[PDB]
RNA sequence: ACACCAUGG
RNA sequence: AGGAGUGGAGCCUGCGGCUUAAUUUGACCAACACGGGAAACCUCACCCGGCCCGGACACGGACAGGAUUGACAGAUUGAUAGCUCUUUCUCGAUUCUGUGGGUGGUGGUGCAUGGCCGUUCUUAGUUGGUGGAGCGAUUUGUCUGGUUAAUUCCGAUAACGAACGAGACUCUGGCAUGCUAACUAGUUACGCGACCCCCGAGCGGUCGGCGUCCCCCAACUUCUUAGAGGGACAAGUGGCGUUCAGCCACCCGAGAUUGAGCAAUAACAGGUCUGUGAUGCCCUUAGAUGUCGGGGCUGCACGCGCGCUACACUGACUGGCUCAGCGUGUGCCUACCCUACGCCGGCAGGCGCGGGUAACCCGUUGAACCCCAUUCGUGAUGGGGAUCGGGGAUUGCAAUUAUUCCCCAUGAACGAGGAAUUCCCAGUAAGUGCGGGUCAUAAGCUUGCGUUGAUUAAGUCCCUGCCCUUUGUACACACCGCCCG
């Protein structure tokens, strides 16, 4: 995502810009297990503010 | 006119309730948007407070478009007063916070 | 909605609303010492931290400030009523915070200290706390009609590089 | 944002023509009553409000936006 | 004119503008010809000549040349003498001409 | 009293305000952000837009 | 038509009281934005432009035009003398 | 082996 | 030294002036396609009318035959504003009157301020501790010389030991047939199966040739993705260097000098009170400077700035052919997103049914210039597309002062631009199209991306400026100074 905004407020100066931008990083992993594991395994371990989302059928 | 009165007891049973409110600052939204929407426009509700605020009885925040009006201890006594309940009842806030 | 926001929305809307929380909580416990805020989505709950140097002041009388601190938070940001969880907890070396050091120089000064040694007093409490260097201004109209700067350095201090982003903290 | 002018007119709101407060009623006797106007047969109208003796006109306070009669 | 001169009360002018008008001893004039030391010769719209001084609040700020509508304000002892008040432009000389407040026999 | 205390206000700039401040130009609709050009490079750091262009 | 009716209803209704062989007298309005439908040919009508309600008697060749295309929001300009600021040729005073 | 180059709300 | 130009023409847009009820306003290298400022309503601050209180709280006054609220009908009004007037029902202590006091303000002051930004100033510049010199302001350290893009180093040394800035640092572009591992990416293989043509030996079959035709619980990661490591160091070799710091050339190589982000002390009466629930003081506060309807911000003798399209044959037109990359995409208040494919219509566009919250669908993003063939023929011509007439659609509550789009017609200046002046060193200038921002509607703007791809330099201090040393000064508000008759 980049956002590129003027610098200054009220519209005086050499006309510069900011370049702001954020980074999404995506993974996924499959496997085949039943479900009671998939929940045992998934939910331990989780520190920082990584999403884990878990879907039952894609395969 | 300011407001029915049916709008003053309806405010003020949910502030003593809760013992809490926050309201957008809005003054064209009808309808209070969940909390009070029995047809209590979002306007009544930051009027009553800013005259329950005036007398005391309330301590007052803003931050983005928000006011957060928190009770006191007159303001309990005065609720009490005006909506004639037990001499000792609060639902708002009883426990050991651990 | 049937099918949940986009990832871009989703991560845009959590900065939109620590950033809220954050302004919130700045504006109210700046007596109480306010450093930061640590929202950790746990399972099954919402929780959030706040660091704190007078802790007591945050809870207050049995925690009815901090329930009712829950109270709101739950109201504005429409969350589930239970699911909302707030602890307060004290912050070790509080001389190294700027945003703790800055409160507490702006109430020193709010209630009547000449500049200086206010801006002296805060500047050996950072460097005694154990700190490569520090750097307090106080801009504005002191002793006058007309606006100055008074600029109080120590230390070892760097203003360029990458190096900045951490390595200092600005308030 | 400049200061206003000497107006020609101003002037605010009525002034709530003071009526008596409740002469509704007429007794033929004590405990045989009598009504001079009729009272308004609505629904929401709880039968218990008045209606105006408005000759060429019957207007009901209550409903102020419909319910009039012209006769 | 141009200059380096970004500094001081930078810019005073608008396109509104409201009259002021004559009071207890205080008469309009034209400035009849350009002396030293900031001084200036006059001529009070009915009588005499009346040679001003540009007061302390004019140096530098408002310029008075040749030829102009001024209003100044008469000393009471001395009569030959004046203090250069206020300055009329174009548009206000010729509002002035039209509400009848100057004889006209000086023209813009 | 009056009825007449709103007009059609569904698009358009009067539509819409930042936010933060409540002012109406210069606002950032992109990834539904809703906020004045000026409120945004100040909260940028805690919203998670990082500079290194 | 919304209450743009209503203004038909007195653009009508003024040519029943207006006594024959005349004409109705004005049905002055804010409405700029009001199409000629050819019931109100005949009529006196004063259409406001900002400060006033200039008035039009409507003829059978204004049908489907707007009724703000016949009174005009500004004074056409005949230009005065060029002042002080209007060429890079003046500049100076002392 | 040296053309002209004055003045400042 | 050159390239493309700009200044000349038509139009777009901003600033001055003129005009006006009003044409709101800030800003004059470091204002003028800047205030995301592409304003129909809104925005909105301007002009012209009309409702409202959303005037907390304290005190006092009136007040439950009662304070006070709201409204039907006719007149009135742009108005269906009970705005006011005639008439008199309805509400119920919430008000109303008066005195204090608050409140709001795109009101004033940026020369009262915070914060942010711009600029001095893109260069190499800055500072204190102890010691030395001077009565002192001050000075040395911070340098004769060599070197460097660099107060970068070598060295010299009344200084020693340090700090900031430079560098280091972060993102990015170039390389890995080595690692990690993938039906939300592919390759190859054949299991295949099928279509098609003999196009080859042959028969046409077997062998082959084309396939974004269909399958694999096939094997793999070359192309795609993205993580971890590697790799360049003036390291090797030859010259020039007090043989020191370093400079030039060359072999090997993906490369021997990619591009940006961040940035010091001191300062400016630079810009911003119109980004702010940042803010002091002054002003106004119910006949409002706090809301609805209408007009303006667009008006046109003229002066100026940034730009778009052209002046044609190295071209225009009409067909055919064949290649991208960076992105965005269903909205909480806020109600609208990107589109496939079938049908209908010359066209803009309409109807009907599906996919996508996205490496999944639009999409294998059939982009333009370029490439290949027709017609034109030096004629203001089939170059150019201003101005204007008539008709048809869509967005919207509303299109007139034409919002935007489509169709037939009218067919202006302009034949390379005076004095002046801007930007630029390699995948760069220029040509060319595509996305994001604003966006109910909509780019001649700006911010990013690819595609085709030159001429000219490897220098100097002449012009305009900058840095360091020596020197002169009657300057210090600092030459835009001072000053004589
Ligand atoms: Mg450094
Ligand atoms: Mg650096
Ligand atoms: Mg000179
Ligand atoms: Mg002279
Ligand atoms: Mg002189
Ligand atoms: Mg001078
Ligand atoms: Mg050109
Ligand atoms: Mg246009
Ligand atoms: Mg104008
Ligand atoms: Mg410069
Ligand atoms: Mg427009
Ligand atoms: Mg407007
Ligand atoms: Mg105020
Ligand atoms: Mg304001
Ligand atoms: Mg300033
Ligand atoms: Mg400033
Ligand atoms: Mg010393
Ligand atoms: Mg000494
Ligand atoms: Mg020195
Ligand atoms: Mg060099
Ligand atoms: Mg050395
Ligand atoms: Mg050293
Ligand atoms: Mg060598
Ligand atoms: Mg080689
Ligand atoms: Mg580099
Ligand atoms: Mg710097
Ligand atoms: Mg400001
Ligand atoms: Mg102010
Ligand atoms: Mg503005
Ligand atoms: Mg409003
Ligand atoms: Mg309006
Ligand atoms: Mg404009
Ligand atoms: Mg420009
Ligand atoms: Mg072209
Ligand atoms: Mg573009
Ligand atoms: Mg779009
Ligand atoms: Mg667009
Ligand atoms: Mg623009
Ligand atoms: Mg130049
Ligand atoms: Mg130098
Ligand atoms: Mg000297
Ligand atoms: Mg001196
Ligand atoms: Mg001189
Ligand atoms: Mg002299």
């Amino acid at each position: 995502l980049r956002i590129t905004t003027r610098k200054t407020p009220c519209g005086e100066g050499s006309k510069t810009w900011d370049r702001f931008q954020m980074r999404i990083h995506k993974r996924l992993i499959d496997l085949h297990s039943p479900s009671e594991i998939v929940k045992q395994i998934t939910s331990i371990s989780i520190e920082p503010g990584v999403e884990v989302e878990v879907t039952i059928a894609d395969a | 006119m300011l407001m029915p009165k049916k709008n003053r007891i309806a405010i003020y049973e949910l502030l003593f309730k809760e013992g809490v409110m926050v309201a957008k600052k809005d003054v064209h939204m009808p309808k209070h948007p969940e909390l009070a929407d029995k047809n209590v426009p979002n306007l009544h509700v930051m009027k009553a407070m800013q005259s329950l605020k005036s007398r005391g009885y309330v301590k007052e925040q803003f931050a983005w478009r928000h006011f957060y009006w928190y009770l006191t201890n007159e303001g309990i006594q005065y609720l009490r007063d005006y909506l004639h309940l037990p001499p000792e009842i609060v639902p708002a806030t009883l426990r050991r916070s651990r | 909605m049937a099918v949940q926001i986009s990832k871009k929305r989703k991560f845009v809307a959590d900065g939109i609303f620590k950033a809220e929380l954050n302004e919130f909580l700045t504006r109210e416990l700046a007596e109480d010492g306010y450093s930061g805020v640590e929202v950790r989505v746990t399972p099954t709950r919402t929780e959030i931290i706040i660091l704190a140097t007078r802790t007591q002041n945050v809870l207050g009388e049995k925690g009815r400030r901090i329930r009712e601190l829950t109270a709101v938070v739950q109201k504005r940001f429409g969350f589930p009523e239970g699911s909302v969880e707030l602890y307060a907890e004290k912050v070790a070396t509080r001389g190294l915070c700027a945003i703790a050091q800055a409160e507490s120089l702006r109430y020193k000064l709010l209630g009547g200290l000449a500049v200086r040694r206010a801006c002296y007093g805060v500047l050996r409490f950072i460097m005694e706390s154990g700190a490569k260097g520090c750097e307090v201004v106080v801009s504005g109209k002191l002793r006058g009609q007309r606006a100055k700067s008074m600029k109080f350095v120590d230390g070892l201090m760097i203003h360029s590089g990458d190096p900045v982003n951490y390595y200092v903290d600005t308030a | 944002k400049k200061s206003y002018t000497t107006p020609k007119k101003n002037k605010h709101k009525r002034k709530k023509v003071k009526l008596a407060v409740l002469k509704y009623y007429k007794v033929d006797e004590n405990g045989k009553i009598s009504r001079l106007r009729r009272e308004c047969p609505s629904d929401e109208c709880g039968a218990g409000v008045f209606m105006a003796s408005h000759f060429d006109r019957h207007y009901c306070g209550k409903c102020c936006l419909t319910y009039c009669f012209n006769k | 004119g141009g200059k380096n001169r970004r500094r001081g009360k930078n810019e005073n002018e608008s396109e509104k503008r409201e009259l002021v008008f004559k009071e207890d001893g205080q008469e309009y004039a034209q400035v009849i010809k350009m002396l030293g030391n900031g001084r200036l010769e006059a001529m009070c719209f009915d009588g005499v000549k009346r040679l001003c001084h540009i007061r302390g609040k004019l140096r530098k700020k408002v310029w008075i040349n040749t030829s102009d509508i001024i209003l100044v304000g008469l000393r009471d002892y001395q009569d030959n003498k004046a203090d250069v008040i206020l300055k009329y432009n174009a548009d206000e000389a010729r509002s002035l001409k039209a509400y009848g407040e100057l004889p006209e026999h000086a023209k813009i | 009293q009056q009825l007449y205390w709103s007009h059609p206000r569904k698009f358009g700039q009067g539509s819409r305000s930042c936010r933060v401040c409540s002012n109406r130009h210069g606002l950032i609709r992109k990834y539904g952000l809703n906020m004045c050009r000026q409120c945004f490079r100040q909260y940028a750091k805690d919203i998670g837009f990082i500079k290194l262009d | 038509r919304r209450k743009q009716h209503s203004l038909l209803k007195r653009l009508r209704k003024a040519k029943k009281e207006a006594p024959p062989m005349e004409k109705p007298e004005v049905v002055k309005t804010h409405l700029r934005d009001m199409i000629i439908l050819p019931e109100m040919v005949g009529s006196m009508v004063g259409v406001y432009n900002g400060k006033t309600f200039n008035q039009v008697e409507i003829k059978p060749e204004m049908i489907g035009h707007y009724l703000g295309e016949f009174s005009i929001t500004y004074k056409p300009v005949k230009h005065g003398r060029p002042g002080i600021g209007a060429t890079h040729s003046s500049r100076f005073i002392p």
